[PDB]
């Protein structure tokens, strides 16, 4: 048979990443010719990641440890982002100096009051070599690029035994009203909470948490009486960035009833799922819960066949 | 900055004090005896038509016969009530106006605008050019042939002098942009109204204000005075006028109607003191009472917007110019 | 900008030392005004 | 894109030897373009100057293409070398052309003059410039074309706004101008400032007065930066798109607004904009109705051949009716530098004392052209102005066996290296392996012919030699059979090609098989021979089951071809359009006869109300616009159309009720057409815009003529609110999803 | 380095000609009794061109002159009797000049075909060829020696005897539209599509002086009759009087209801006035000194195109693009 | 290159010039054309016994 697999979750959350990932595992994986139409992406990738820090610099109110290295802000300020093709001589010694400055260096610890991809520390520690002409990208360059979801895409994905339609949407709330046409014969809903975004505020509103959006979002999703007789599988995503991340960020600071231990990653990776399995409305449904990370792809492998074999036989 | 806030303000709280401290009657308790005017109806008489453009003002004369009309495009005419004649039809260099006057003498004739000068004319080309503005100009009126009280978008009234070419006074005391004037019948003062919802008595003689009234909650569009100058009331933005009362400081009544969402643009009284004209920018030029806060009639035959209004001296006409070049006379 | 506080707070010193009318004798004045001109109204 | 630059040998101009041959008048003149990219203007010969339109060039071509004198007075008084001329070759549809036969002075300033004349006349920011730019076009027109003092005639700017001259002749007397209609105005006092302000005092507009008391600029004369600011953000701003990939402006982004538009510099001092700066920002170069990067050449191009749709032509030789008209090779020099990329040529057997084949209609007297001019049209013009495969839809007819060998050498020595010979070692010719794509054929030129009564002639052509058939490697037709018999045998190389009354049997009886047909394999349709006017049916009802070579008459520009040459200005003028994704993957199936919407397919609902116009007519006449929609048969069941005017002329002021096209089943295929009539029936423009990239709020149109050039003066004002779909049963549940965080809290609240 | 030492000579000049502008001639010449208005009625017309006439000049006795037109004819007029003394049909139908010798006996005639005919009074006697460019004038000075000015911002010092270039003035940057010679033959001028005039030698073969001042082409030049200075006429509605000897110019003959370019300009017998041939189809007749008009001589339905005041300074001659001399006195 | 000293060395000929003065050369022109307006038969108007025309 054909079964229908939506991905529903918010934005940033690493939907497309799970796509790349059922790509690599159970389907055509990148070849050569493949992973080379993503080498204009990762420069304009850590154009944009470059740019977001100098604007948040002015924004924060600092200065920079040299001015001369301060006269290397505005020549990556004024760079067409869109029209990047290569990544030249003098644009390597602007980013490759301002990353080694103490000040930006301070102000990437404060990416929580701005807006920044999570895969600027693999960007811009790979700098060295991503500098080199002779440049083929690595798989874990592809499955970190960041290009954002518009509309809905299908995706088909034969498991030799059945065949899974993965439905990747998009995840703004501007993206949400084009959810409405694909809601027809739906089997199972992934839903794909990004764990790392508890302290980080949304794009389109600067004053709501991104972790209650998912909450709220998530709330809505399975009290509808059309997904009634569908199976909701969620997937904690970022396990890892909430494991280098809780040691200076509390979440006593941003959800005040947590009574667990205080710089356990365990203990609020075990205090999300009791933040999201008791929002059911009926005591009898259950909700399949695998805490993920979307690029590493032996995390994937067994968790996916987890969920064919929790899905199968749930049919 | 904060040490002097503690007398500053307290000021504030003791005006509040003072002035409700003799309101003890209001219009309906008073007026409450008094009989309607009924309804007022007026048919449209002398379509002064000829302009190229939106006319922006207007102003008559003292004898109720002339009236300018400055347009959009740069044409300050001078129409006859009697005989639809142009009497003058004086060309501008200035395209945006959005101020006329009439001198009570009749030979001279103002304008402004856009360009921070108001130019006075002879009676036909220009006498006076009177700069000294920072600004947008808004309005502007003749207490005689040597003097001129000018209101302007950068916060100031400015009592000029017409044949040297200077201001002999400026008046400041207002936050935002000041948006209409209006004169005594005395001139021994004035009033204005400005874009920060207040609207102050100022004096000719003196140069500083010395009383200050609130009560809107947006600009003041326009503004004008009671027939004896010891009261005055406004337009403003979100349809409503009022009538505030010189000898007791404080505000006595609101002219608010339901299903009335779009806001005035001119008032002007009459000459008995009884109907408060006012225009609007949903194409009329609606009539109120000015005794017993209640409508009296509709004056509605304009398209596009009312920009301006006035009764003559005698009372007789009522001058509507409205947005679509079309200068209505009712009666 | 401790002139434009200085200038502040004396512009509404001239605002306290002031009489005032009560409004029982200013809207009934105002009233006089417009029963007293039943014969030059153009516009009634 | 980029803006037209003119080059500075352009701009001070050349000198040119103007000749003609009607009235065979040789003339030096200098040729100069005007520093926006506008006209080519030269003086004439009684001192008055004269303006090509530089938008309305077909071709300028040059060398030994250009068209050589055939006068033997003319032939010797320029000096008869030939690598001097210039042709510029004009005209507003393909079928009437003007030429202009120039010829250089100096060494090969024609080689420069035109080829930096074409790259003006195929700008795609210049056809699809903003409405301030089409006002300093009109002002251009009249700042050139001076009489023989040097001065603006008044007669002359009577005959633009030739409406109501009694306007004209005052707006002209309040600036201050001479307004005689003998008169002159000299051009230092007609600058751009005074322009401006006589279009104020002429055109009274109450559509742009309410846009203003809309959106809160009830009062003073500034609109400020929070009122504009919400006003780009809320109103003009296209609600399909993503909130991070094209964000909302800032404040520090809606003052290089202000900065560009602000007349006054009292206002522009602070950050509020006035009134003017509005009315010049509603016509700027941001607030058009489409967006840049939906004409650029943005589509992915590099999906199999059976996924396009190519644009075709069909009987492209003639220049008329189908019965008794006149043949000519023009028609194949400009069907292609229009975006053609599907030719018809039927070549017929030529006579005993000149072996040579030649092309007309077959059996009804038409007048006849040579093969070899043909394929030398045919090999000069074709990536001229698309770098994309064009397919020589070959109708042999020729049955002698020493003539064969004629149109092989022809093909391989006038085409030579860009004919596809041999195929690709990438895709050979296998069953199963699919087509190339527009991109391993970039600049290829591909034949189609056989291997080894409603049709007319093309029902029977004669079996082809192995000389001929050498050339046919991909595009192959063959003699249908059946859709079982077409898909068991799963060749993606070869196709069918329909007639239009055998097409509407098949359209008919099995859409859900002729769509799948064409996910894998071509299809070519041309009309029937019944259509003895050069007539053309619908192609919108043809391409609902994606066919791609859907073949129509270029001669006759009815709506269908009001259609297929504006739908196919966008892929940046490239011939080549994508098929929508559901009819392009093999695994996704759809019905195009559908009446609900699709699982899959994100719906619309267009909203589109006409406001006003400007400048429509040339004469006092009421003025109605017709507003349609073409899609699948779902979506194109409104065409609504307004009363006739009611304003003063210059400026009609429509008030109809907004026309709601309110379930778009498919908005990635379906296309509105606005077309601006005259009381009467009379064509003034019309504008055909895709569904899938129209902006939303207050827009300037400005229209367009038959053949989709730009009309200089006339345009409209429309407001469009192109939202998502979301159906009835809940509309609701679609509001819970953009703030769940508050319906959730509704929610809670509501126990 | 070679471009600062450049734009500091340019700076040199300047404040040159500041010191040596030390009362102007406008302020000078408030001391006359002006001319008044000249009065000019054409006496003959001269008939027998079928198409533009693009040049003229008078001959040395002042009484016959040789116009030539784009039909291929340079034909000869008696200024007296008005009759075509010759009719020479060319071997190109493009001329842009032709010009008459001060012996009275050959005629020159150069035009597109960049090559200048000089024919003897009938058959051509010489073919001077070596030029890049269409020729733009021409102007003898004996039966032997005639200097071009083609359109590869060049001149010449022909000798028609070998056909060599003795000379070869280089120096313009644009096309030299058109010369002028001096009284004693030893020094001449030049014009531009650069806005400059130049001015050379005959013997030395040296960029003498240069001249700027003007916004579009230089269209005509002629020379003040002592020698000692000369005038222009530009595209853009102006004629000039630079010196010779201030290297300045020195007034400047423009009024605001003319737009349209000059072609022609020439001094009178005491070169007390300004012949120019306007556009705008007349020929303005300027008081040389107090540049203020005292004339215009409209009687051509075209442009005119040529001008030129004789020996004597009887009568001038215009000849327009409506093929019609007309010789106004 | 050859531009860049042939233009050097022609604007280095510009330099020794000896100019006689605006109010010099102004008079010597005053003091030309009013000593030869008697022969100028266009300055003044010509008897019609010398007119040729
Ligand atoms: N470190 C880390 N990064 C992740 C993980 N999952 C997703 N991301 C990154 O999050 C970024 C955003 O995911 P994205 O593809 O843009 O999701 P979408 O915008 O909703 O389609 C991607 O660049 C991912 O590489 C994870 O488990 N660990
Ligand atoms: F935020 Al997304 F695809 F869900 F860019
Ligand atoms: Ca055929
Ligand atoms: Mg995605």
């Amino acid at each position: 048979r054909e079964l229908k697999l939506l991905l529903l979750g918010t934005g940033e959350s690493g939907k497309s990443t799970f796509i790349k990932q059922m790509r690599i595992i159970h389907g055509s994986g990148y070849s050569d010719e493949d992973k080379r139409g993503f080498t204009k992406l990762v420069y304009q990738n850590i154009f944009t990641a470059m740019q977001a820090m100098i604007r948040a610099m002015d924004t924060l109110k600092i200065p920079y440890k040299y001015e001369h290295n301060k006269a290397h802000a505005q020549l990556v300020r004024e760079v067409d982002v869109e029209k990047v093709s290569a990544f030249e001589n003098p644009y390597v010694d602007a980013i490759k100096s301002l990353w080694n400055d103490p000040g930006i260096q301070e102000c990437y610890d404060r990416r929580r009051e701005y807006q920044l991809s999570d895969s600027t520390k693999y960007y811009l520690n790979d700098l060295d070599r991503v500098a080199d002409p002779a440049y083929l990208p690595t798989q874990q360059d592809v499955l970190r690029v960041r290009v954002p979801t518009t509309g809905i895409i299908e995706y088909p994905f034969d498991l030799q035994s059945v065949i899974f339609r993965m439905v990747d949407v998009g995840g703004q709330r501007s993206e949400r009203r084009k959810w409405i046409h694909c809601f027809e014969n739906v089997t199972s809903i992934m839903f794909l909470v990004a764990l790392s975004e508890y302290d980080q505020v949304l794009v389109e509103s600067d004053n709501e948490n991104r972790m209650e959006e998912s909450k709220a979002l998530f709330r809505t999703i399975i009290t509808y009486p059309w997904f009634q007789n569908s199976s909701v599988i969620l997937f904690l995503n970022k396990k890892d960035l909430l494991e280098e991340k809780i040691m200076y960020s509390h979440l006593v600071d941003y959800f005040p009833e947590y009574d667990g231990p205080q710089r356990d990653a365990q203990a609020a990776r075990e205090f999300i799922l009791k933040m999201f399995v008791d929002l059911n409305p009926d005591s009898d449904k259950i909700i399949y819960s695998h805490f993920t990370c979307a690029t590493d792809t032996e995390n994937i492998r067994f968790v996916f066949a987890a969920v064919k074999d929790t899905i199968l036989q749930l049919n | 900055l904060d040490q002097l806030r503690q007398e500053a303000e307290q000021l504030k709280n003791q005006i509040r004090d003072a002035r409700k401290a003799c309101a003890d009657a209001t219009l309906s308790q008073i007026t409450n005896n008094i009989d309607p005017v009924g309804r007022i109806q007026m048919r449209t008489r002398r379509t002064l038509r000829g302009h190229l453009a939106k006319i922006y003002a207007m102003h008559w004369g003292t004898d109720s016969r002339l009236l300018v009309s400055a347009s959009q495009d740069g044409k300050l005419i001078i129409w006859d009530s009697y005989t639809t004649n142009k009497v003058h039809a004086i060309p501008l260099r200035s395209s945006w106006v959005m101020t006329c006057a009439y001198a009570p003498s009749g030979n001279y004739v103002a304008c402004g605008g856009l360009d921070n000068i108001c130019s006075i004319y002879n009676l036909v080309r220009v006498s006076r050019e009177l700069a000294g503005h920072t600004g947008y100009l808004s309005c502007c009126r003749f207490l005689d042939d040597n003097q001129i009280v000018t209101s302007s978008g950068d916060t100031t009234c400015a009592l000029w002098d017409i044949e040297t070419g200077q201001q002999t006074t400026t008046f400041t005391g207002h936050t935002g942009d000041v948006m209409s004037l209006s004169l005594a019948p005395d001139t021994r003062l004035f009033v204005s109204g400005a874009c920060d919802a207040s609207a102050k008595l100022w004096d000719v003689r003196e140069g500083m204000c010395r009383q200050t009234f609130t009560g809107h909650e947006s600009d003041i569009n326009a503004i004008c005075f009671f027939p004896n100058g010891n009261a005055f009331a406004t337009g403003s933005d979100d349809a409503t006028c009022r009538l505030f009362d010189l000898r007791a400081d404080q505000e006595l009544m609101t002219y608010s109607h339901d299903n009335i969402i779009c806001g005035i643009t001119s008032v002007s009284f009459s000459k008995s003191g009884r109907l408060l004209l006012a225009g609007y920018d949903d194409f009329n030029c609606n009539v109120w009472d000015a005794l017993k806060a209640d409508r009296a009639g509709v004056l509605a035959g304009h398209d596009n917007r009312v920009s301006c209004l006035g009764v003559t001296d005698d009372g007789m006409a009522v001058a509507t110019g409205s947005w679509d070049s079309f200068l209505k006379i009712w009666n | 900008s401790i002139a434009q506080a200085r200038k502040l707070v004396e512009q509404l010193k001239m605002e306290a030392n002031i009489d005032r009318i009560k409004v029982s004798k200013a809207a009934a004045d105002l009233m006089a005004y417009c029963e007293a001109h039943a014969k030059e109204d153009p516009l009634l | 894109l980029e803006p037209p630059t003119v080059v500075e040998t352009l701009r001070r101009g050349s000198k040119f030897i103007k000749w003609d041959e009607e009235t065979s008048s040789r003339n030096l003149v200098t040729l100069r373009v005007d520093p926006n990219g506008f006209f080519l203007y030269w003086t004439g010969p009684n001192m008055e100057v004269d303006t090509l339109d530089i938008s309305s060039i077909r071709d300028t071509r040059t060398g030994r293409y250009a068209r050589l004198p055939k006068d033997p007075k003319i032939r010797e008084v320029l000096g008869f070398l030939e690598e001097k001329l210039m042709t510029v070759v004009s005209g507003p549809d393909p079928v009437n052309t003007v030429f202009l036969n120039f010829m250089a002075v100096q060494d090969d300033t024609a080689k420069v003059w035109s080829e930096e004349l074409f790259k003006l006349a195929m700008n795609i920011l210049a056809q699809n410039a903003s409405r301030n730019t089409f006002l300093r076009k009109a002002y251009t027109k009249l700042k050139l074309q001076v009489n023989q003092d040097g001065r603006i005639p008044v007669k002359n700017i009577l005959k633009m706004f030739s409406a109501d001259k009694k306007r004209v002749e005052t707006a002209l007397e309040s600036c201050g101008l001479k307004f005689n209609r003998s008169e002159s105005i000299r051009p230092d006092e007609f600058s751009l400032e005074i322009f401006e302000r006589f279009l104020n005092k002429l055109c009274l507009r109450p559509d742009i007065d309410k846009i203003l008391l809309e959106i809160g600029a009830k009062g003073k004369p500034y609109l400020t930066l929070e009122q504009l600011m919400d006003f780009i953000n809320q109103k003009q701003r296209d609600p399909r798109l993503n909130e991070v990939l094209y964000p909302p402006l800032r404040p520090s982004q809606a003052r290089l607004l202000i900065e560009k538009y602000e007349p006054n510099q009292q206002f522009l001092e602070r950050d509020q904009m006035s009134m003017e700066g509005f009315s010049r920002y509603l016509g700027g170069e941001e607030n058009g109705i489409l967006p840049l990067e939906a004409l650029d050449l943005s589509t992915d191009m590099t999906q199999p051949l059976s996924a396009y749709f190519i644009n075709s032509s069909h009987n492209t030789y003639l220049t008329a009716g189908q019965l008794a008209g006149t043949s000519s090779v023009e028609m194949y020099r400009q069907a292609l530098l229009w975006g053609c990329r599907c030719v018809e040529l039927d070549v017929w057997k030529g006579r005993p004392p000149e072996e040579e084949p030649f092309i007309t209609h077959g059996f009804t007297m038409t007048t006849e052209v040579p093969l070899r001019d043909v394929l030398e049209a045919i090999a000069e013009t074709a990536f001229k102005t698309s770098p994309y495969p064009v397919i020589l839809s070959f109708e042999n007819h020729v049955d002698s066996a020493k003539q064969q060998a004629k149109m092989a050498e022809y093909c391989r020595s006038i085409f030579g290296d860009a004919l596809l010979i041999e195929p690709l070692d990438k895709y050979p010719l296998a069953p199963g392996v699919p087509l190339p794509s527009p991109q391993d054929l970039m600049g290829r030129i591909l034949v189609k012919n056989k291997k080894r009564t409603d049709e007319g002639t093309a029902s029977s052509e004669v079996n082809a030699t192995e000389e001929m058939s050498t050339l046919v490697n991909y595009i192959e037709p063959v003699k249908f059979k059946s859709f079982e018999a077409a898909r068991k045998r799963n060749k993606c190389f070869e196709m069918s090609s329909f007639v239009e009354t055998k097409a509407m049997e098949q359209l008919t009886k099995s859409p859900m098989e002729f769509v799948e047909y064409n996910k894998q394999q071509l299809s070519r349709i041309y009309p029937k021979g019944t259509r003895v006017d050069s007539s053309n049916y619908m192609p919108q009802l043809f391409w609902n089951v994606g066919c791609q070579l859907v073949a129509l008459n270029f001669q006759t520009l009815d709506v269908a071809m009001q259609l297929n040459a504006g739908v196919f200005e966008y892929n940046g003028r490239s011939g080549y359009l994508l098929k929508p994704e559901f009819m392009r993957r093999p695994d996704k199936s759809f019905d195009p006869f559908t009446e609900v919407i699709v699982d899959g397919i994100v719906a619309n609902a267009l909203r589109v109300k006409v406001i006003s116009g400007q400048f429509l007519s040339d004469r006092k006449v009421g003025i109605y616009v017709e507003v349609d929609m073409f899609g699948l048969p779902v979506d194109t069941r409104r065409k609504y159309r307004t009363r006739t005017s009611q304003g003063n002329s210059f400026n009609p002021v429509w008030d109809e009720e907004p026309f709601d096209f309110p379930k778009v089943v498919l908005p990635t295929l379906a296309s509105l057409r606005i077309a601006a009539f005259e009381e009467g029936g009379k064509f003034v423009g019309h504008r055909i815009l895709p569904v899938s990239a129209i902006r939303s709020g207050y827009h300037y149109v400005c229209l367009r003529n038959e053949a989709n050039q730009p009309l200089c003066l006339p345009a409209l004002l429309i407001y469009t609110e192109a939202s998502d779909y979301i159906p009835d049963d809940h509309q609701d549940y679609a509001e819970a999803l953009i703030n769940p965080i508050k319906h959730v809290s509704l929610m809670d609240q509501r126990a």
